[PDB]
């Protein structure tokens, strides 16, 4: 449901 | 949160989100009490009855969030945990006694308009403010009914007299707890709900006009049922352990 | 040290829509 956090994290 | 309303931007700049890396999702509420320490509910990390035992590596901390789902570019910050600290006499077995935890961040987060820590009460404030009828405020991304809002929710809730608290449940209540909510008679309602645990219960001191974190969202039987109340971890009681942990592990 | 003082409220003498509810409960 959540928008993907930036990959980098 | 049940029967609450959308937070205003910047209303709760101490609000933190305990996030799952895989699979990515809201895990719990939490609070910023330093540029390096996040405070939360022990059961958010460790609750053997449900096969919950999270380690540092397993989690992400997201500060400055308004939106529940969206990644808030240029506003929110997400952090890696350097170490998790759970209370040594946390009663997950029986009543969630000492339901509290500290999470040291790997790097200090940058304070902003959307990110700023809350105070932790002193004995006098605590003595002064934790009183039956005194209203506190809790914030969270949890369900909206015994569900799932777009933005951070807010609800103000009156502290409730210890005997009422005890008379409302079969559970053994302790001095490390207090309960909050309206009675069935008072008309207004509202409460924390699933996904709000670890979130902060705050009050604003009329003595210096600062926000203090009096409680941690701990447990309830159902959400917002009449005759039932929210139970919150008594932050001032467990403060020593908190100073002790900070005053040595950083 | 400067805890509990929200940039967008206390630091500007702005107050949110329901804090007075708390103040009045005290
Ligand atoms: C004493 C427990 C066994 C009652 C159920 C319960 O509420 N639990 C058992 C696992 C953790 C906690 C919880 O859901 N906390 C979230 C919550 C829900 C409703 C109200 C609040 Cl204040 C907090
Ligand atoms: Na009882
Ligand atoms: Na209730």
């Amino acid at each position: 449901d959540f928008e993907e956090i930036p990959e980098e994290y | 949160i049940v029967e609450g309303s959308d937070a205003e931007i910047g209303m709760s700049p101490w609000q933190v989100m305990l996030f799952r890396k895989s699979p990515q999702e809201l895990l719990c509420g939490a609070s910023l009490i330093s540029d390096r320490w996040v405070l939360t509910a022990a059961h958010c990390l460790l609750y053997p009855p449900w096969d919950k035992n999270f380690t540092e590596n397993d989690l992400l901390v997201r500060i400055g969030k308004h939106s529940r789902t969206r990644y808030e570019r240029n506003i929110e910050k997400i952090s890696m945990l350097e170490k998790i600290y759970i209370h040594p006499r946390y009663n997950w077995r029986e009543n969630l006694d000492r339901d509290i935890a500290l999470m040291k961040l790997k790097k200090p987060v940058a304070f902003s308009d959307y990110i700023h820590p809350v105070c932790l009460p002193d004995r006098e404030t605590a003595a002064s403010l934790l009183q039956a009828g005194y209203k506190g405020r809790v914030t969270g991304w949890g369900n909206l009914k015994e569900g799932q809002p777009s933005v951070l929710q807010v609800v103000n809730l009156p502290i409730v007299e210890r005997p009422v608290c005890k008379d409302s449940t079969r559970i053994r209540i302790t001095d490390n707890m207090f309960c909050a909510g309206y009675k069935p008679d008072e008309g207004k309602r509202g409460d924390a709900c699933e996904g709000d645990s670890g979130g902060p219960f705050v009050m604003k001191s009329p003595f210096n006009n600062r926000w203090y974190q009096m409680g941690i969202v701990s447990w309830g039987e159902g959400c917002d049922r009449d005759g039932k109340y929210g139970f919150y971890t008594h932050v001032f009681r467990l403060k020593k352990w908190i100073q002790k942990v900070i005053d040595q592990f950083g | 040290a400067d805890c509990g003082l929200r940039p967008l409220f206390e630091k500007k003498s702005l107050e949110d829509k329901t804090e007075r509810e708390l103040l009045e409960s005290y």
